[PDB]
Order: structure tokens, then sequence, then C-alpha cells
């Protein structure tokens, strides 16, 4: 069995998307079919169900009015139309199909990702933590401001890894993410080691190499 | 509608203990039309129990589901390491189905203090007008620390972001970011910066802290 989802990605509030949802391995026709969706760090929260025996359609209070929730049986697809979209409404939208008393969600697809956002794309800022006077010294690099996710980065290009903490993104009150990446070191190291954080922002064409000095 | 409060919000064990979590109803399920799903970081939810007691197909009989009403657990009878994992319930009873707010079974260890840096903001920053200190607590356990910025020794409040690792695969210690968002007249108008830390490896809370310049 498999549920594969299409169609997430960047609109602008306001704005509207369809999702669909492929399915195999089990007959399409013969199953009611659900939208759950994940906000960032939140939980599951049922969006959307359609049934397959003269379909029906039910939506959360929160889309009632903007969503729609459609089937085409001759594609083995599932839609979410979804307009007015809403800051509120980023998250990953999964399919899943609903059995009910012979499974609930028994399938779920990978889900595909929604993000709401007035925010156009922008390549961080890359700024040193600065290590400073037991034997152990901190030191990294605070990669703010950019969107939209992600952004990656290494240490010394690959090449110092023990002790480096690279946090996940946060969206700050500017709609913009920032993260930091830290690493522990020898204190000793400090003038003697050259250390250097190399960070990457596909989505702006971003490329930093930046040398965190003591 | 009906609310669904899950029991507790962590539970922390080690590997072949027996985990017991708690699904509560705000009114009766119907049927007992409660199901009770798995979720790993990046991944997809998986179904293990459904109708309150089934077991989906291919689930581990160490998972079992039980209750009726307006009560409901799920029991892990002896937690495997793949089983640490956030866990959520899920009516599907009336026309509004609901979930839980979930439960992370997280893997217990010894109480280890963080190790605490504090870095100033850059003087790169500073000329654009904003400063950011960010206080770092390294490897720690459990996950719940008190993180406080004192500036000029006035505590901050609702200017600063927290940001945690997931728990370390080889140590299963957190570390958290703790970043301070100041304007570049605020940070040049004080001197003193100090990241406060209480957690549960501390006797009494730390202080990390420089003075600008």
């Amino acid at each position: 069995v498999q549920l594969v989802e299409s169609g997430g990605g960047l609109v602008q509030p306001g704005g509207s998307l369809r999702l669909s949802c492929a399915a195999s391995g089990f007959t399409f026709r013969n199953s009611a079919m659900h939208w759950v969706r994940q906000a960032p760090g939140k939980g599951l929260e049922w969006v959307s169900s359609i049934w397959y025996s003269g379909s029906n359609t039910y939506y959360a209070d929160s889309v009632k009015g903007r969503f729609t929730i459609s089937r085409d049986n001759s594609k083995n697809t599932l839609y979410l139309q979804m307009n007015s979209l809403r800051a509120e409404d980023t998250a990953v939208y999964y399919c899943a199909r609903f059995a009910g008393g012979w499974g609930a969600y028994d399938v779920w697809g990978q889900g595909t990702l929604v993000t709401v956002s007035s925010a156009s794309t922008k390549g961080p800022s890359v700024f040193p933590l600065a290590p400073s006077s037991g034997g152990t010294a901190a030191l990294g690099c605070l990669v703010k401001d950019y969107f939209p996710e992600p952004v990656t980065v290494s240490w010394n290009s690959g090449a110092l890894t023990s002790g480096v903490h690279t946090f996940p993104a946060v969206l700050q009150s500017s709609g913009l993410y920032s993260l930091s990446s830290v690493v522990t070191v020898p204190s000793s190291s400090l003038g003697t080691q050259t250390y250097i954080c190399n960070v990457n922002h596909k989505p702006s064409n971003t490329k930093v190499d930046k040398k965190v000095e003591p | 509608d009906i609310v669904l409060t899950q029991s507790p919000a962590t539970l922390s064990l080690s590997p072949g203990e027996r985990a017991t979590l708690s699904c509560r109803a705000s009114q009766s399920v119907s049927s007992n039309y409660l199901a009770w799903y798995q979720q790993k970081p990046g991944q997809a939810p998986r179904l293990l129990i459904y109708d309150s007691s089934s077991r989906a197909t291919g689930v581990p009989a160490r998972f079992s589901g039980s209750g009726s009403g307006t009560d409901f657990t799920l029991t892990i009878s002896s937690l495997e390491p793949e089983d640490f994992a956030v866990y959520y319930c899920h009516q599907y009873s009336d026309i509004s189905p609901t979930f839980g707010q979930g439960t992370k079974v997280e893997i217990k260890r010894t109480v280890a203090a963080p190790s605490v840096f504090i870095f100033p903001p850059s003087d790169e920053q500073l000329k654009s007008g904003t400063a950011s200190v960010v206080c770092l607590l390294n490897n720690f356990y459990p996950r719940e620390a008190k993180v406080q910025w004192k500036v000029d020794n006035a505590l901050q409040s609702g200017n600063s972001q927290e940001s945690v690792t997931e728990q370390d695969s080889k140590d299963s210690t957190y570390s958290l970011s703790s970043t301070l968002t100041l304007s570049k007249a605020d940070y040049e108008k004080h001197k003193v910066y100090a990241c406060e830390v209480t957690h549960q490896g501390l006797s009494s809370p730390v202080t990390k802290s420089f003075n600008r310049g």
C-alpha cells in the first residue's frame, strides 16, 4: 500500500494551492480518504474527510469555507484545494486512508509541506560566536535572517565534527529564520587551530565560509 | 467537541522498562473508536492500535491498547530502542476527528548538568543595528532547564527564543541555545550581560556573564 502527496510549497497569505495524493496498493474506490496536517513543532490535526460510498465532505472548523476536498477515482487521486491561505495553515500535509472500525488511519503518505508566508527569499547573515577566556572552549556561528529554510552548516569543511551542535532553526518575529551552530574545543587550540563554518543557503544561492576568531 | 488529553507530556524510561501512556476524553468515545499512532522525527505517523485495543498488522505484540469510555491507555510492555518516539491518540467516533497532543517517550539517563557558555554579539552585527547574545547549555539531562536573561540585572522577558536538539544518539543528552535579541542602542546602553541557568544537575543556579566593552 502507498500514498504519495505532491504540490506543497511556498504560497503567500491569501494565496491558493492544490495538494494531490496518488494512491496505490489498495482499491481506492472503496476507501474513505482524509487529510491530516502537522504544523511546525506541533501535533496532528485532522483537516478534511471525503466518503467513498457517496461522498460526504467534512472539514475542520478552522478550514470550513476555505478548503475543498475532492477525489478522482479514475486517477486514484485525492485532492485538497486550499484557498485564502493563512500563515497558520503552514504545515506538513498528510493524506491518509481512513478505514474506521477496520483500521482508522492505517495508511499514510510521506507528507507534503505547505508554507504560508509573505516573506521573500533572503540569504543569511553569518556572525561568529567568539570563544574567550575547565580546559574547554565553545565557539560557533550565528546564521541569522534567512528565508526560506533550509541552511546547511559544516565546520572546517567537514573535518571538525566532534562536539558540534547545529540547532534547529527558529522562526523569528521578523518572519525570518535563524539558527546557531556551536562546537566545543580544547581551550589550548585557540589561536593555534583555525575554525571555519561553511554556510549554504540554496534557495538564495548563498554560500559563506566564516572564520570564527577568538 | 471531544478533547483528547494525553499524560504524561513526557515519559522518561530506559530500554527494557514498561511504558504506560494515558489518553482521556472530554466525552465518551462512541464504540471505542480510538486509535494510537507512533511518530518519529521527520516521519509519517504509523498506526499501532485501533478500536481501542486492536493491534495493527505487523505491529509488535509488546504494544497493547485498553480502556473504554473516556479513559484509554497504551502499554508498551518493554521499550525497545526503536520505541522511543512520540505517541498520539485519535478519536474517530464522531464527525469531528480529534487527536491528543502527544506523549514523548524519551530515553532515561543519568542527570548531567549542562556546560554553559555565553557569547556577546559580534562587532560586525552591531554596526547593522541589532545585538544577538547567545547562551549555550551543553549536553545535559533531563531536558528541563530554566534559562534566564539578565541585563544590568534586570530580568528580560519576550525578547529571547530557545532551540533544542534531539536526544544525542550517543550520550542521550540535550543541548540548547537561548538567543537574546536587542537593539544596538539597548545593548550599548547596558554593561552586564548574564545567562542564568537552573537545572536538576545544578545545586544552585549557574550564571555566565560578560561586560560589554
